[PDB]
């Protein structure tokens, strides 16, 4: 792809920050739904 | 309008079908007259205008304006062969073949025929030559096929006639058009890409025996090929199919 | 032995951006990726594509038509992806019921959504026609493509717009579905007697078979004379070569008459536009002029009395 | 008599059967061995159609019909007035078609061109033989073929199709129809494009193949080329005919029921067969 | 509004105006057709009912 | 307002005028068809029923 | 600005004539709607 | 209003004239056919009824 | 602007003749509508 | 967070903005249509039933 | 930017005129909705 | 572990971002539709039943 | 080092304006949802 | 493992990884749909029965 | 991809594969506790 090692590391760091933010929002949403109406 | 007839059983459907028959007759007349812009008037086997010419009259001339300042073309127009034909009648009556007087492949008659096209190279939309050797083409390379460069060339007698040296490429269409073959005497010939079968270890030319490769017409400029030279080369190679049947 | 059906060597070079006669180059895109699979058969280059005002209008309207039908399908499935995939080809947007006539008062579920989708489709098709005309005009070419497309549009308009208006009901129009419009075709034939006995139906079939015949003949002829560079027909028109003469002489010695390198394309364009034109006329006459085509044939010497 | 360029091409060779015998032209037509065979078979078939019209009692060319033998004759011979004339006409038609293809082969190799045209014609000959020979033989009677009438073979088409309900639920039939429609669309587009390049706006120079490529890339973002469009035309036509032959060859031999019932294998697939919603549930 | 004027430094104004015209006209037609579809809010039919047209 | 004249330096008047003409004619035809399709506001049958012509 | 080649005065004059035509068309439409509403109101 | 003549500087008179002729003829034919379709305003049928031609 | 090659005077003269033709056509149409409305009014 | 601005160094803003506009409009239309298809939250029918419009 | 060739002042002026047009369109739409809601409320 | 960043050496970031955005949206829509189809967890229907909207 | 040709400052400024627009859109959507939920809650 | 690493000398990595991802996602979707078909191991329906959602 | 590069890509791929298998086994065991088919 033409990326160097440092560029890949930085891009992955930012991507993981975004992924963890998305996952945290999803976790809070699932907690709210499960408290409201559990599926197990 | 269901069942409304002007007379007899003639309603809008009958009117439509008869109008279409009239239209179709007119359209067929127009299409045939448009097809009559090449090869007419009909000639006798001795070159004179034939007594009979047909049920359709010749259309009015129209002019094409050729690009890149190549001139104009008005058809129908006076058409002449502009080359000698080395054929002799086999019969006084018409409808019989004309036999070649000498070597048909050298003389360019029969399946070996060629036409006196313009002696200029074909151009592209920008004015450059349409067909170039891949070496002179900038950025062109073989992409996904078997690369023929360096392969031996085998004739229809199963004998080696040369090796592939270059590929001639149609730049706008980006397709290979000719194979350049170096002979034993260090001279190169062009072979139409549609007349060769590229195999794993060789290029096979079914139309042409190994000895006949030296008789292929040559190009006067190593970097370009004209329309006339293309006619001669393609006609020679194709005439090999009939005129090299033995050996 | 090489039949010139598939290329045996493939070459690539710099992408061809195209001609610039007076096309607005700001409305073109970049070149897409080259595909080897397509290059085995034709050209490998994808793009660039011209997008203008009419391109935007056609894309928006066509996307809205497609999305309207799709959302209706999702509604018919009950929003279940499994049912959506199972009963795809069985969903359909239907036109309003016969008792509503041509009015626009039909409910959304009972044909109003069909009217919305039809309006979007109308805009998309006509803007695409205008786009073909303008793309021809920018390059300085004749408008033959626009007129052939106009023939196709004529049949489409008769099926969906003109005939329902003359019959006085939107229920005559074609539904938006895979199997449902096939059912519509079969029921249209059954209701109007036997569509085989529509003479313009027969002419349309004659020209469809003729398109297949003429296209096979022409493709075979050009592939047969491609050893003389016969595929470069625009140059064979300007400077006749041995390829054009050999093709003409083949067909002359076979069936007694031939064409030219341009007249054959005149034959081609007319053979296709005629199937669509005669089909449009034949459909327009059905139900408005003839209600039972078999009885019409009996009265016109086509079927035994 | 001859075109302005025809003389240099009329040379003595390229025959398959015979030699200088039959190696001549009658007007524009070339008449080899297979030219003689084609003429005989065609003339005999046409005169037999006329004689069947005489036997039938009609002179209306739209009402003339030559019916195959009834189902009770099986694959044997039939009386001339009842089924035998149809059989002789079928033999004449097969001979005429095959001789026409072989005559085209002789012309091809006299002119030095490829044999693409006789091959493409052989596709249509095979579709005809599928309808008239192979399917009747597998089904066991000549009575399953179609009659030789302008409007009565349409009756054959309708009866055969409606035996299996709505016939365009046959899948190979759908593929064949798609190929036919695509072929007509491509023929229109190709003719229009070449004509628009050769006949530009008034007073302009002829357009080049670059202009054609540019036009289609502007319109739809792809151009197949000239070689590509001719290859595509041949392949679309031949694929349409091949799939039509297939859809008829499997119709009364492997399939026996409504084709709409064939499409139920997808619906009854186990992992959604019982989900309660939509059309089939 | 705040600094939205720079959207014209990214987009050709002509294409934006054309897209806006197309989008607004299509949306307006769709909404009017939806209103005509509903038995209420079909102004022609309720006007007919109010004045006993039919 | 009072500055909309500046649109003409953005758009070619020929394209704008042809597009406007096509749009206006199509809109007029569409509205007339909608009015004719309703049993009310179809002026032909309204006049027929008013003057007892059927 | 440079999109169509018109100057400022040319654009002003063209817009003036265009607005005259637009107001004439709108006045005719207004009279037509007034006539239809008097003949057969839709509210 | 007094300066509508400038339309001919931006529009080709020949194209406008051809389009106008085609448009006017199609409009007139369509209106006449709509009138003939309605049971009223079919002048032939109502002349028949008026003059007692069966 | 001159997208057509006409000058100002040529455009004025062409428009004058075109308006004469338009008014003649409109007058004929008005008389026809008056005759039809007297014969069979639609309001 | 703080480094999300770098996405504009991979994606062309023009293409992204066009795709985002199309996506948002289609999503809004789909949600509105889902609400209309439901007997409750069909605001047109709810107002029809409340105000005795039918 | 080199994205459309407009300068900062040109973008500001174009946006000012565009916003004037947008507010005029929105005001007309607001009046229309007020009239419809008074005539036949949907809440 | 701690070296997965090298995948951006193997895959073009823009292609991966486009593909994963499309995939995420389609997955989310599919799950929401699955919940809407089931009589339970159809939040619109159960909200209607809870507040007696029908 | 940008594949789109934007520099770091250009990307920062574009993202700032984009986020302003996103927050305005989200605020309008939040107010709309609050109004609908008060009018007719779905939980 | 032993020498399976040499497959990347033959195959482009992108194609293999993309095909693997598509295959995995399709497999998981199919298996979940199979489980949702039967009443057993249908977590949405057994939860409805357990909490008496119907 | 040469020998060492391909081997390294192999190793990272199997690290991912084993992590995925571990999560899948955690899920399956949780199901077996919660609702067993055995
Ligand atoms: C009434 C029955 C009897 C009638 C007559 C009988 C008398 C004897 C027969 C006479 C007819 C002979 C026909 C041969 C003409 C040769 C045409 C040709 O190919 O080239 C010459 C010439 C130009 O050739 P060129 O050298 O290539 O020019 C290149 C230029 O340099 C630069 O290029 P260009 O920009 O100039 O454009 C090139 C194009 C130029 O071609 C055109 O301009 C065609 C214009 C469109 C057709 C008109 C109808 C469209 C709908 C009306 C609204 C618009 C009207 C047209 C506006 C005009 C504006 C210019 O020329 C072509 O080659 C086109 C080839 C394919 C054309 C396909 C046309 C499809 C029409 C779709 C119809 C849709 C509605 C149908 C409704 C039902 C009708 C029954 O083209 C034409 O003249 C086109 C003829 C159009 C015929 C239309 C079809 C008529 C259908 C009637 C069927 C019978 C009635 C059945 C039902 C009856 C019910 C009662
Ligand atoms: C039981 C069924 C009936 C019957 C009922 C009908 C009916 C009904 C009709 C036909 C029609 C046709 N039938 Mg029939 N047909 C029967 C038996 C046959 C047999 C046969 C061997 O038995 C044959 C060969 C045919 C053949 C034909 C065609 C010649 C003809 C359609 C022309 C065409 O190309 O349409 C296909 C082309 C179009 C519809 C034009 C489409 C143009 C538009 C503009 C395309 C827009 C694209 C859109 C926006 C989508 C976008 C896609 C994305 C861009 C990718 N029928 C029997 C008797 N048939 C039609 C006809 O003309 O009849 C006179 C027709 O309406
Ligand atoms: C396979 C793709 C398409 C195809 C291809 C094709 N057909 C071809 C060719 C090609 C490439 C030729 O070279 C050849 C030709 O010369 O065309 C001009 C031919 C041809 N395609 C023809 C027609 C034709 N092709 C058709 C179809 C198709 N042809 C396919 C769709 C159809 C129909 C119904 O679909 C027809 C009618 C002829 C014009 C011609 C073959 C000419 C020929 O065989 O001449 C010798 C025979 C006679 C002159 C007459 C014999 C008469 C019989 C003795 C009696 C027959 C009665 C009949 C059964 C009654 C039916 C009612
Ligand atoms: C209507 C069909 C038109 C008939 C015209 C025609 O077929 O021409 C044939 C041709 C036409 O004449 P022609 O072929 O001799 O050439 C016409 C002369 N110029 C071009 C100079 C005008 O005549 C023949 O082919 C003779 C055939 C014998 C027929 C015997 C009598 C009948
Ligand atoms: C279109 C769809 C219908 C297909 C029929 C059109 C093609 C045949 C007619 C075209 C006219 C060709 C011609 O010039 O003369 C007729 C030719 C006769 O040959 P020809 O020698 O007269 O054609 C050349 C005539 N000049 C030299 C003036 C151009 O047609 C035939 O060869 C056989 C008769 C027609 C076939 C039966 C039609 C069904
Ligand atoms: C391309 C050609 C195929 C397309 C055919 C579809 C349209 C044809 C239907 C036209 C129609 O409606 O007919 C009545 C229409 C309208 O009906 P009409 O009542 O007004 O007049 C004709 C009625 N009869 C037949 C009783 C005289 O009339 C015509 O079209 C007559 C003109 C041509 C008729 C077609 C005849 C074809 C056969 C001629 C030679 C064939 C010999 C071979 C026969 C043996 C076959 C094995
Ligand atoms: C289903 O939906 C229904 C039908 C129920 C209702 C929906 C309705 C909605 C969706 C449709 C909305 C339509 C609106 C957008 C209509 C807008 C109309 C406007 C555009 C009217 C404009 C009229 C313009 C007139 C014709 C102006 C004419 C003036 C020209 C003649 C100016 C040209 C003069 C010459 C001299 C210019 C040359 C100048 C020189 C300097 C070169
Ligand atoms: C039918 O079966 C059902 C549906 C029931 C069950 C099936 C479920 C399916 C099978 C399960 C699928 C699960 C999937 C695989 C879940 C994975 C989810 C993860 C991968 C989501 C990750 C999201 C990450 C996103 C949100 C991150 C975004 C952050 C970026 C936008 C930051 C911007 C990047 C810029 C800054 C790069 C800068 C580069 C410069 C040049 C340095
Ligand atoms: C099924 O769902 C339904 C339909 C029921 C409900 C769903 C509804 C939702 C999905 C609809 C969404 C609608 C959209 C989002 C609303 C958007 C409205 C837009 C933003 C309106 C904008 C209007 C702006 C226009 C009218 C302004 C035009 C003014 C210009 C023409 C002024 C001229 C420009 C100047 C002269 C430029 C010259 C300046 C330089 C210096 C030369
Ligand atoms: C079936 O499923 C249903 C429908 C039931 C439920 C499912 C729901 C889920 C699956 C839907 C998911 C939706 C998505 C994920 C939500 C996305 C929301 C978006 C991202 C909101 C974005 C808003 C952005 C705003 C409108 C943008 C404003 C843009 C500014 C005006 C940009 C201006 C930039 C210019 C002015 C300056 C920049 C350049 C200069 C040179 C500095
Ligand atoms: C994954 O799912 C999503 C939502 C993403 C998308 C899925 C989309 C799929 C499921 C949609 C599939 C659609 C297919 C089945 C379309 C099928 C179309 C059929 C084959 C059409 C066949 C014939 C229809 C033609 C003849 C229609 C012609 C209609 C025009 C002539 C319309 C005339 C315009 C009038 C009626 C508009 C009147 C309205 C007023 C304003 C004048
Ligand atoms: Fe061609």
């Amino acid at each position: 792809t033409g990326l160097t090692d440092e560029q890949a590391q930085e891009l992955h760091s930012v991507y993981m920050s975004g992924l963890w933010l998305f996952s945290a929002v999803a976790i809070v949403a699932h907690l709210a739904v499960y408290i409201w109406r559990p599926w197990f | 309008m269901v069942g409304v007839t002007a007379f007899g059983n003639f309603d809008l459907a009958s009117l439509a079908i008869y109008s279409f028959w009239i239209f179709l007759a007119g359209l067929i007349y127009y299409l045939q007259t448009e097809n009559m812009r090449e090869g007419y008037p009909l000639e006798n086997e001795d070159g004179t205008p034939a007594a009979n010419q047909g049920p359709f009259p010749l259309p009015k001339p129209k002019t094409f304006i050729l690009p890149h300042g190549r001139g104009t073309l008005t058809v129908p127009g006076p058409e002449s062969e502009d080359r000698p034909i080395a054929l002799a009648r086999t019969a006084v009556s018409e409808g019989f073949p004309h036999a070649p007087t000498g070597d048909p492949m050298k003389d360019g008659v029969g399946p070996a025929s060629w036409v006196a096209r313009r002696d200029l190279p074909e151009l592209d939309g920008h004015g450059h030559n349409k067909i170039k050797p891949m070496k002179a083409a900038a950025g062109f390379h073989v992409s996904a096929g078997k690369n023929p460069i360096g392969l031996p060339v085998r004739g229809c007698d199963l004998e080696i006639a040369g090796k592939v040296v270059d590929i001639w490429v149609d730049i706008p269409e980006q397709m290979a058009r000719f194979l350049e073959v170096e002979l034993k005497d260090g001279s190169t010939r062009l072979l139409p890409m549609q007349m060769v079968k590229v195999q794993s270890n060789r290029v096979h030319v079914n139309a042409l025996s190994s000895d006949l490769f030296a008789g292929i017409p040559t190009i006067k400029s190593p970097t370009e090929v004209t329309l006339l030279e293309e006619d001669k080369i393609c006609g020679y190679v194709a005439g090999g199919l009939m005129y090299a049947a033995p050996k | 032995e090489y039949q010139n059906i598939f290329s045996q060597v493939q070459v690539r070079g710099p992408a061809d951006l195209g001609m610039t006669e007076d096309v607005n180059l700001a409305n073109r895109s970049g070149v897409g990726p080259f595909s080897t699979l397509l290059g085995w058969f034709g050209n490998a280059q994808l793009g660039p594509i011209y997008l203008g005002s009419l391109g935007v209008l056609s894309l928006f309207s066509g996307l809205m038509w497609f999305f309207t039908i799709g959302i209706w399908f999702w509604y018919q499935a009950g929003w279940n992806p499994a049912v959506f995939l199972r009963d795809l080809f069985f969903f359909s947007l239907e036109p309003p019921a016969p008792e509503y006539g041509l009015s626009f008062a039909a409910p959304l579920k009972e044909g109003g959504l069909w009217l919305i989708a039809s309006f979007f489709m109308f805009v998309a098709v006509w803007s695409w026609w205008g786009r073909t005309y303008l793309r021809a005009q920018a390059l300085g070419m004749g408008k033959h493509t626009a007129w052939a497309f106009l023939s196709a549009i004529w049949l489409w308009m008769v099926l969906g717009f003109i005939r329902p208006i003359l019959m006085g009901s939107w229920s005559e129009a074609v539904p938006y579905g895979i199997f449902s419009h096939l059912d519509w075709t079969n029921n249209f034939s059954l209701v109007h007697g036997n569509l085989f006995y529509n003479p313009f139906h027969g002419l349309s079939i004659a020209f469809l078979y003729g398109s297949a015949l003429l296209f096979a003949m022409h493709g075979a002829t050009i592939l047969a004379v491609s050893r003389f560079g016969g595929e470069r027909e625009l140059e064979q028109i300007a400077d006749r070569g041995t390829a054009a003469e050999r093709a003409a002489l083949f067909w002359r010695w076979t069936m007694g008459f031939n064409a030219t390198m341009e007249g054959i394309h005149r034959w081609a364009i007319w053979m296709a536009v005629l199937v669509t034109l005669t089909g449009g006329i034949g459909i327009l006459l059905s139900g408005t002029v003839v209600d039972n085509w078999y009885v019409w044939g009996q009265n016109h010497g086509m079927a035994p009395l | 008599a001859l075109l302005s360029f025809e003389r240099k091409y009329r040379v003595p060779g390229g025959t398959l059967v015979g030699g200088n015998l039959f190696d001549f032209w009658v007007g524009p037509f070339y008449v080899g061995f297979f030219g003689v065979a084609t003429f005989f078979f065609a003339a005999l078939g046409i005169i037999l159609i006329a004689w069947s019209a005489v036997l039938q009692g009609t002179w209306n060319p739209q009402l003339i019909s030559v019916y195959p033998p009834a189902l009770e004759y099986g694959l044997g011979g039939a009386p001339l007035a009842k089924g035998g004339l149809w059989q002789i006409i079928t033999i004449c038609a097969t001979g005429a078609f095959v001789s026409w293809a072989l005559r085209e082969v002789e012309i091809c190799r006299k002119l030095g061109i490829g044999y693409h045209i006789p091959f493409a014609f052989a596709f249509a000959i095979l579709a005809y033989l599928t309808l008239v020979l192979f399917r009747p033989v597998m089904m066991g009677a000549w009575g399953y073929a179609f009659p030789y009438g302008i409007w009565t073979h349409l009756d054959w088409v309708s009866n055969t199709g409606y035996t299996y309900g709505n016939f365009h639920y046959n899948p190979a039939h759908m593929i064949a129809i798609s190929f036919f429609f695509t072929n007509a669309l491509a023929l229109a587009l190709h003719g229009a494009l070449v004509l628009s390049a050769a006949n530009p706006e008034k007073g302009k120079e002829m357009r080049t193949p670059d202009h054609e490529d540019t036009f289609f890339r502007d319109l739809v973002g792809y151009s197949i080329g000239t070689l590509g469009i001719h290859r595509l035309g041949l392949l679309l036509s031949l694929s349409a005919v091949f799939f039509s032959a297939l859809c008829m060859i499997i119709t009364g031999t492997i399939w026996f029921d409504q084709w709409v019932d064939w499409w139920q294998w997808w619906v009854k697939l186990p992992w959604w067969a019982n989900i309660p919603g939509g059309i089939n549930g | 509004m705040s600094k939205f004027y720079k959207i014209w430094m990214i987009f050709d104004p002509r294409r934006v105006f054309v897209a806006q015209g197309v989008f607004l006209f299509l949306l307006a037609v769709m909404i009017h057709l939806i209103l005509l579809s509903t038995p209420s809010y079909n102004w022609l039919e309720i006007s007919a009912a109010k004045y006993n047209r039919v």
